[PDB]
RNA sequence: UGAAGAGUUUGAUCAUGGCUCAGAUUGAACGCUGGCGGCAGGCCUAACACAUGCAAGUCGAACGGUCCGGAAGAAGCUUUCUUUUGGACAGUGGCGGACGGGUGAGUAAUGUCUGGGAAACUGCCUGAUGGAGGGGGAUAACUACUGGAAACGGUAGCUAAUACCGCAUAACGUCGCAAGACCAAAGAGGUUUUCUUGCCAUCGGAUGUGCCCAGAUGGGAUUAGCUAGUAGGUGGGGUAACGGCUCACCUAGGCGACGAUCCCUAGCUGGUCUGAGAGGAUGACCAGCCACACUGGAACUGAGACACGGUCCAGACUCCUACGGGAGGCAGCAGUGGGGAAUAUUGCACAAUGGGCGCAAGCCUGAUGCAGCCAUGCCGCGUGUAUGAAGAAGGCCUUCGGGUUGUAAAGUACUUUCGCGGGGAGGAAGGGAGCGACGAGCUCAUUGACGUUACCCGCGAAGUAGCACCGGCUAACUCCGUGCCAGCAGCCGCGGUAAUACGGAGGGUGCAAGCGUUAAUCGGAAUUACUGGGCGUAAAGCGCACGCAGGCGGUUUGUUAAGUCAGAUGUGAAAUCCC
C-alpha cells in the first residue's frame, strides 16, 4: 500500500517519520473528520529531509516500529 | 423491590396501627418489614383482621396506600405466616382465602 | 478428513437426507462444504427418490473425499 | 494400560536429551576454544565431532531440524572467524 | 403501500410541560379452577456443603501364566493325568484420554469482528519417486527370599519383538566459496515364488493452525502529565519464528486533550425482541470463537493438552486410621440438604444415525433416539345435536294489568368423546452360505426399544367449567346491606341514611380450561429534534477584548486527482428474514 505524508522529523538515522493524514466521514453524523498517523519509514540514503512530502509503501519490517520505506518524494519542501 | 423482583420476603419489626390523612379517618394496620433486600419499609395489611406478630415474616407485593403516605407496599395474605382472611366469601384471589366447601 | 455423508433435514415423520461433502470434524447437521444431492428414505415427497449428480461427487472422489458406508450405497446406485 | 509407564519414560526421556546437548556445548566450546587459540588442525577435527553429534540429535526428537542447522551455522561461523 | 390519539395543572381560554392509558411479548411466579391429545419447553435465585451409582478402551495375525468352555487320549471303571482348541481376564508389549459433554466466574484486549501480509508448522488418509544389505545390545513377566496391618515395597536369578544402537548406497538434502564438501532407514500374515498388512527417505495433495498488520469494539477526567528498558541503535542470547522478548554497550528518546495512564463494568458474535425507518434493548435455545474443572501456582511428555478420571508444590476442608500413615474433591449425569416467588424421571434403550479401535468378526458408546412429571407455552378436540309453551315452576320486578330470566330446563328423538374386543405399522442391511479365482458382480437365508403404542375395524354410555369484570377510559344493570364507620382506589376520586365505583343477590358483558394477578421489555417524546427542535420576556449567548489549535474561505487558467462519482471483479459462511 502507498501512503502520502510529510517529513515531520529527521532526527533519527536512516529513519524518518512521515505524518500521513486522511479524511473520513463520521459513522453517525457523516461529516468529514480529519485524522493523521505517524509512520517511521526507512531511509538508508538519508535522502529525505524535514518538510519533504514523500510517498510510503509497505515493505519488509526493518524494525518493530518500521514496516514502511520511502519510495519517492512528491515535492521539495513545505514547513 | 431492589432486584426488580415481583415479590420479596421479610420479617416484621413491629405491627402497629396508623391513621389516614386529612380526608380519611381510621386505624389502618401496617407493619415495618426488614426485607431480604436489606431495606426496612412499611407495608399495609389488607383484610378485616390479621395474625401478624413480631416474628411474622411475610412476603411483600408492592402497592401505595393513598391514605397512608409512606406505605408503598402491600402484604400478601395467604403466604408464609400471614394467614388468609377468615370467612372471605368474596374476592378470594386476594387476601389468599381457599374456597369454602 | 473430508467425507461424503447424509445430512438429516429429517423432521417428524419427514426424514430427508442430503448427501454432502464436508469435514469429518463438523457436526452431522452443521456447516457443509457442498451438497451433491439428496435422499428420500420413503421417496414419498417426490418420485425422484435420489439425485446423485454423478459428475459432482466424481470430483470430490479422488480429491481425498471418502464416502460413508450408507452414502456409498446410494451413490453406487447413481 | 499402565498410566505410570508413560510418566517414568518421559522423565528418563529428558535425562537422555539432557546429556546429548551437554556433549554439544562441551565440544562446540572445545572447537571454539581451539579456534580461538589458533590450533587449526585440532580445532576442525573437534569441529567435525560436533557436526554429526548435533545432526544425530536432529535424527531424533532431541534437537530437531531448525535448531540443529542453527548450531552448525553458528559453530562454523565462529571457527572460520577466530581462525 | 407506510405515521388516528386520549385523560389531568383554569372559574373559563390558549400555550408550555410532566405524569398516565387500551396493544403485543415473557425458559415466569402467585390466586381460583382444571378433561384429553400432539409438539415444544423447564433453578432467570450460592463457584454453599454433599450420601450413593455411573462418566474409554481395544488388540493372541506382538509374547509367557490363571479363570470360563469344548474336543481327543493313557484306563475294564474310578482317581489322577496328557494333548489340542475357543473366550477372556491378569501380566508384558502396541495404539488411544488435549474429541465429545458442562459452565461463564474471569476478560477491553488484534480477545473478537472485517479486510490483508508472511519471518512458519501439520499424525492417520491420498498421488508420485526410490529403498529395505550385514551385525550388536537391553529391561518386566516368570522363579526364589525378605519387610508391612494396609497401600505397597526391597533384594537375587532367567528372558523376547514392527522395543534401542553402531556400519553401508545418495534418489536427494545441508554448509563454505563459489559455480566445493558432508548426511538416511523393523517385520508380519497367508488362497506363500504371488499377493496382503506394515516400515524408511523425499516431493506434492487434503485439512487444521502459530505470528503480524489497517479499521472497528461500553461508562467516568472530581483519573492529566506519564515513562528507564523507557524509546531507538550495534552485537549477543533466546524461540518453530519477528520482536528490549532478555542481556551488554551507546544514544536520548518515546507517549499525551484525535484522552495516554488509572478506575468501573460485562464473555463476544452470528442472531433475538422491538421500531416506518434510523435506532433502542438483548445475546437465553441452536451454531462459531474465547475462558474456566477442590482454591492458587508450575512444568514435564507430546502433532496437539501446561492437560476433569496425568504429574509436582502451597492452602483449607471431608473421610479412613493399630494415629505410624493414607483416600478425595458433582461449576460431569441423576440425586440430597441449604437458598428462592419458582423449574421435572437417582426412568427405557442401541436395533436405527453418528463416533473410537480392528483386515474382519466384533467390542465400547445414559452422544442420541424415546417414555415419565408440570396447562409453562403453542395448536387440535370434547362437556352434545335437532325438537320443545304467546309461553311451567322457582327467583326477580310491578303503575300487580303485567313484565323478566326462556326455548332456557323438564320431556321426545338422534349421534355418541371415554371404555371394552380384535387386528396391529413405518422408522434397518450385512456377517454367513451358493455361483464366480472364499476378488468384482450376482443370488439366497436369519434377526428389532418407544408398543402391542400410532392407526384401522367392531361395540358403545351424554358424559367436568370456570374465572374476571359491569362510574368514566372499557363492552355490561337493578334490589338489598353498610353508612366518610367499615372499606375501595392506576389517575381524577367515592363513602357523613336513596351510593350502577364498598358487600351480597338477580341479571348482563368478555373469555373459556382456562381466567385473573404481580414483575419485566417496546412506541407514543419532533421532550437532545441527522430525518424533527429552540434561546428579547415561557428553560436558554458565554461580561469584553486579544489570540492558538481547529473549522470555514473570493474571481480566472493549468497539472495531479486524494475526497466525490462510474463500470467490472473478489468478498459479504449456514440458517434467518422476504417472494
Amino acid at each position: 500500500r502507498t501512503l502520502q505524508g510529510r517529513v515531520v522529523s529527521d532526527k533519527m538515522e536512516k529513519s524518518i517519520v512521515v505524518a500521513i493524514e486522511r479524511f473520513v466521514k463520521h459513522p453517525i453524523y457523516g461529516k468529514f473528520i480529519k485524522r493523521t498517523t505517524k509512520l517511521h519509514v526507512h531511509d538508508e540514503n538519508n535522502e529525505c529531509g524535514i518538510g519533504d512530502v514523500v510517498e510510503i509503501r509497505e515493505c519488509r519490517p526493518l524494525s518493530k516500529t518500521k514496516s514502511w520505506t520511502l519510495v519517492r518524494v512528491v515535492e521539495k519542501a513545505v514547513l | 423491590a431492589l432486584e426488580a423482583c415481583p415479590q420479596k420476603r421479610g420479617v416484621c419489626t413491629r405491627v402497629y396501627t396508623t391513621t389516614p390523612k386529612k380526608p380519611n379517618s381510621a386505624l389502618r394496620k401496617v407493619c415495618r418489614v426488614r426485607l431480604t433486600n436489606g431495606f426496612e419499609v412499611t407495608s399495609y395489611i389488607g383484610g378485616e383482621g390479621h395474625n401478624l406478630q413480631e416474628h411474622s415474616v411475610i412476603l411483600i407485593r408492592g402497592g401505595r396506600v393513598k391514605d397512608l403516605p409512606g406505605v408503598r407496599y402491600h402484604t400478601v395474605r395467604g403466604a408464609l405466616d400471614c394467614s388468609g382472611v377468615k370467612d372471605r366469601k368474596q374476592a378470594r384471589s386476594k387476601y389468599g382465602v381457599k374456597r369454602p366447601k | 478428513m473430508v467425507t461424503i455423508r447424509l445430512a438429516r433435514h429429517g423432521a417428524k415423520k419427514r426424514p430427508f437426507y442430503q448427501v454432502v461433502v464436508a469435514d469429518s470434524r463438523n457436526a452431522r447437521n452443521g456447516r457443509f462444504i457442498e451438497r451433491v444431492g439428496f435422499f428420500n428414505p420413503i421417496a414419498s415427497e417426490k418420485e425422484e427418490g435420489t439425485r446423485l449428480d454423478l459428475d459432482r461427487i466424481a470430483h470430490w472422489v479422488g480429491q481425498g473425499a471418502t464416502i460413508s458406508d450408507r452414502v456409498a450405497a446410494l451413490i453406487k446406485e447413481v | 494400560k499402565s498410566a505410570k509407564k508413560r510418566a517414568i519414560q518421559s522423565e528418563k526421556a529428558r535425562k537422555h536429551n539432557a546429556s546429548r546437548r551437554s556433549m554439544m556445548r562441551t565440544f562446540i566450546k572445545k572447537v571454539y576454544a581451539a579456534i580461538e587459540a589458533g590450533d587449526k588442525a585440532a580445532a576442525q577435527k573437534a569441529f567435525n565431532e560436533m557436526q554429526p553429534i548435533v545432526d544425530r540429535q536432529a535424527a531424533k526428537g532431541l534437537i530437531h531440524k531448525n535448531k540443529a542447522a542453527r548450531h552448525k551455522a553458528n559453530l562454523t561461523a565462529q571457527i572460520n572467524k577466530l581462525a
